[PDB]
């Protein structure tokens, strides 16, 4: 029926309203030699000999012209579609400027000759799908963090914060520690083997200090399989890798706050009366959540921070990686919402103002 | 490609029509004097991938394009793939003839998975699905 | 109508394009006084009194002055044909500096006036004519060996492996282990005379240790007749000399790794998602693979170095002794061919640098 | 007096201090059969017929079991005297875990019986005897490559790099484009000879394409006398081998970025304010820079990358082959050393946690 | 400091007197014996910077604090640094000996601001100047 697509900032995921998850996820980059340009999985393949540059990143649009490019693959080459045949609903960051939202319905009436069109927030969608209309929200995705407070249906502008630092620097992180059990990762071909030991033997540990000291006496390791055959043995780096999260000192970042201070700091920046309500209504989301023990380990490092007649409430759904596409797939199939939609005949007799009034 | 053959005027339009699932799979054979690539049959989206399996003949390589479903986990997930078949009980001229004919087909079937299948074990399911699902980072 | 030539390094090939097997085949040798020179049978039926020297040995050119009297015999001598009046299609080894590609045009131009000029790659000819697009090539010749992975028709230039260490060797030590059962082959007359028994009655053992064992007890031994019409017997050495190919020690090369351990390091210098495809396409080619169940014990030898989830697959064509050859006298035959000749127009206006850019 | 030792990557040097150079230098080797082990030299003459491996490579220990026996080859066969008797300073590579170190001083106090142990930092070491304080610190071994940044007398540990591509890749590159004019040098005793050449003759081209194209038509080579007292004749080999380290992409290695970008991607690691001093103390070490007219070219390249505002300085001095090794003596040989030990019965009263507090 | 040297009783006196504006420089180097940092050259107000540079020596490397003034915009500014002199020509045992031993200085120099120099070129006043200026936040 109609499309949903979600930028994010470093995959795209797209598909039809009514399904239950996305059937295309694809990297949003773009390669040219060291066919003119590369874009999503054709320049992963040549990364090679491919300079690679990111149309979005840190959650914000910073090439137009890579960017149209990100758009024209999924319609052609991933979804198969005609962009002039069905109704796009698309998805912004927080604290987007409006000049980024005015030239983004732009290219889709006159370049794409898109119908519909509508425009939502990443941050109220994802909000709504957890049956919540008061709350704030952590969004951990791999270019950015960030948190949301919601109250009422509405975000405060005045209490949302960047960090810049997300599950991409893990990757470096656990790729850099992993060369003191010997060899080396640095060709981008072993750059996705590390990923995907990311994605399934890292997990949180509750007590990290305590971990440290027993991983030795007990040199436990596992085996993952290479693409080649051989199997590769991982040890205490499992665990490492996700504390960057809470401490990102070990980075470099002595700045960062990390997550128990970033909650905190972005709640006391609202009003005193309403924040006993937010403390309750912590929403995890992003993909970078995703780590075992993960909810556990943050209740209780917020709970330090906040005075003892507060006892704050974490609320992690099983299906917070992909928050913000189904709940924008299920607002586009409601059958009353035929009448929510932008016309582009709407676009004609008013200009690029239309999109600020509606949505 | 350095045997020197093209393609016909047909085979763009075909291809097209294949991405947009408007067919099945469009199977390209060398014509008959042997100077093109030219249409030869095109699939409705009825037939599955099995019944084109019987069709692999061991005395006529051929060039197949099919949109493959493998149906991951309860998802109804599809691919795009160029199967090049030539058999090794064919002749001596017809298997160097193809194989140095296949560059001519990479300027049209961008986007297409290249497999290479030379036996009937080569033509198996879990063959294909393996392969698609490496380039796949998701 | 064209002419075919394949240098080689202990034999040349030559005839016409659209045939199914070469016509002349003669060894590319010089003789000089130990006729002021002698080039091919001319030196070997005078080899007594005459001091030989190899142009090509090892697959490298090493002398043009010496090369130039080779193509002077085939052209004149052997093909008894115009080089001003015929198309010339040739080969180079893998590996082949520039220098040599620009000097071997730059003879068939001004010295023969060919009017038009074709060089091909030995690797690449003899995999396509197997029906394959990717795969590894062993190539066993006379004077040098080569392990050239080609993946979608270009080579990998920092897989390439040279040996030197073929058929040639295998001659002399099956000529040294001949006098244990007396008389002697030193002349040069006796020396053919090796290599017919070679080429005849030799053959690869798979289990080489048993074979010796049990060959004692049966005192087994074959008659083979000389020109002169007596009779000699040949006993376990058939089966001693290929076994040099897989364990290169019996001749004084410890450092030689052999033919299974040759693939085996030639496939790890490659990419990791791409070893997986090159084990399954391990294609044999040359003269010195022509023994009796040597693809049968290769396969097994290097099943053992690769891992547990690798079944390697090795292919044998019945032609793998021509494959060069045959591959380029097909292609030559098409009807297609004759736009992708250089013609001497394009040498004239352009100079050597011709040759790079095409072919 | 004392015993400074630096193990090293393929070679180890050992002395006493207060002396200007080393006195014995022999790479660090491990040899089976194909005595039970050889060690050094003596596995070295024996190449041939055993299987060597490499205790430290890449500058990490890897094999503690094997490690001992190098360091045992040292005191006795090497240096012939008493562990039990002198006090001996180690070096460490940048970036070691705290394991290794433990377990360094554990083998000494426990095994070797040392009175008293330090040990340094190989780029602190290096920099001090330059006269400097703050700056950067480039050094190339033959396993392994690193890039430290100093300030103040404290290096930055989230700006340090590895490349694992020195000097000991370039023997073998040089060793294989040296089969273009013939000949093989497959054999371990050939492989030596090749060294020889490279310590010899080699040296860095100021400009690389200017080089290429007038030795062809120069065609100048040089002699080089063989130990069985042929002549071999060197052409423009001498200048394409040094040139791997410029643009590492001609041994297959596209995505290591070289030594004039692994400079520039360290420096911006750190903190802006910082930048403009590290840039005007580049210090080279190592015995892979001590190629001809490498500092000239190394400035030129470094000065492209660096914006209009910043002019970089390259410090190269004459003893920067054994720098690490320098530094130890001249520190051991002060009077007020004695003080900066750590002694036998500490360790006993303390346990290996005591050099995480000292040195 | 990891070589292990001290300073003189009479060295942190001097440093106080040089910063109640009682001298203009005083130059320190390590004694005869090697053991021990002492004071060596005091220099009185009268005296600039321009002729207390002259008087580095090329073969000597030394610790000169001095009390530097820049003539800001008409504004009579100054500010104490210390300047570590270690000339590329020195011996080698020299250099390293002064360089590890910079460390005993940073318990008494506080408020000094260190500059490190290995050539005429370093000792420039623009340099100098460039370098104060980039610490202040006025
Ligand atoms: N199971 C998992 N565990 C940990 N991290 C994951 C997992 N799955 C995905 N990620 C990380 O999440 C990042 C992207 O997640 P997501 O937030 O959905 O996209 P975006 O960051 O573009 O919004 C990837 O970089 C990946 O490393
Ligand atoms: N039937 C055979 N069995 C074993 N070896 C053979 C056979 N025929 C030829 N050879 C060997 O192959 C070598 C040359 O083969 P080929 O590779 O075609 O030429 P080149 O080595 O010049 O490329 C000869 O030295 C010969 O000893
Ligand atoms: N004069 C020279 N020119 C070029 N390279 C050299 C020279 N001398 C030694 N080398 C190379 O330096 C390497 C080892 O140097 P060094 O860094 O001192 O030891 P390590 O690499 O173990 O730290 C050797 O592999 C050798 O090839
Ligand atoms: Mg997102
Ligand atoms: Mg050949
Ligand atoms: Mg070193």
């Amino acid at each position: 029926s109609s499309i949903v697509c979600d930028n994010g900032s470093g995959m795209v995921k797209a598909g039809f309203s009514g399904d239950d998850a996305p059937r295309h996820v694809f990297p949003s980059i773009v390669g040219r030699p060291k066919k003119t340009v590369y874009v999503g999985d054709e320049a992963q393949s040549k990364r090679g000999v491919l300079s690679l540059k990111y149309p979005i990143e840190h959650g914000i649009v910073t090439n137009w012209d890579d960017m149209e490019k990100i758009w024209h693959h999924t319609f052609y080459n991933e979804l198969r579609v005609n962009p002039e045949q069905h109704n796009v609903l698309l998805t912004e960051a927080p604290m987007n400027p409006k000049q980024n939202r005015e030239k983004m319905t732009q290219i889709m009436f006159e370049t794409f000759n898109v119908p519909s069109l509508y425009i939502g927030i990443q941050a109220v969608l994802s909000l709504y799908s957890s049956g919540r209309t008061t709350g704030i929200v952590l969004d951990a995705g791999d270019g950015v963090t960030h948190t949301v407070p919601i109250y009422e249906g509405y975000s405060l502008p005045h209490a949302v914060r960047r960090v810049d630092m997300a599950g991409r620097d893990l990757t470096e992180y656990l790729m850099k520690i992993m060369m003191e059990t010997g060899t080396t990762f640095t060709t981008t071909a072993e750059k996705e083997i590390v990923r995907n030991v990311k994605e399934q033997l890292c997990y949180v540990a509750l007590d990290f200090e305590e971990e440290m000291t027993n991983s030795a006496k007990s040199a436990n390791e596992e085996a993952f399989e290479l693409p080649d055959g051989n199997v590769m043995m991982v040890g205490n780096q499992r665990f490492r890798c996700p504390e960057v999260l809470f401490k990102p000192s070990l980075i470099g970042l002595d700045e960062a706050p990390g997550f128990p201070e970033m909650v905190y700091q972005s709640i006391n920046k609202c009003d005193i009366d309403v924040r006993r309500e937010l403390y309750g209504n912590i929403v995890l989301s992003g993909g970078s959540t995703m780590f075992l023990n993960l909810p556990e380990r943050l209740a209780k490092e917020i709970s330090n921070l906040a005075p003892s007649s507060i006892k704050p409430k974490v609320v992690a759904p099983p299906e917070r990686k992909y928050s913000v596409w189904i709940g924008g797939s299920i607002l586009s199939s409601l059958t009353t919402f035929q009448t929510m939609w932008v016309k582009k005949s709407e676009y004609d007799e008013s200009g690029p103002s239309i999109v600020h009034n509606k949505c | 490609a350095i045997s020197g053959v093209t393609l016909e005027e047909s085979v763009r339009g075909a291809i097209d029509d294949l991405r947009m699932k408007k067919s099945r799979y469009v199977m390209m054979c060398i014509g008959a004097d042997g100077k093109k690539i030219e249409v030869t049959e095109v699939g409705e989206r009825g037939v599955n991938y099995t019944d084109l399996k019987e069709k692999f003949s061991a005395e006529k390589p051929c060039y197949v394009a099919f949109d493959f479903e493998y149906n991951d986990a309860g998802s109804k997930r599809e691919k795009l793939i160029l199967i090049q078949w030539i058999p090794d009980t064919a002749r001596p001229r017809e298997k160097m003839m193809y194989s140095a004919s296949r560059d001519a087909l990479s300027s049209v079937s961008e986007g297409y998975l290249p497999i290479q299948a030379n036996d009937e074990s080569g033509l198996d399911a879990e063959e294909i699905i393996r392969k698609v699902r490496l380039h796949r980072s998701v």
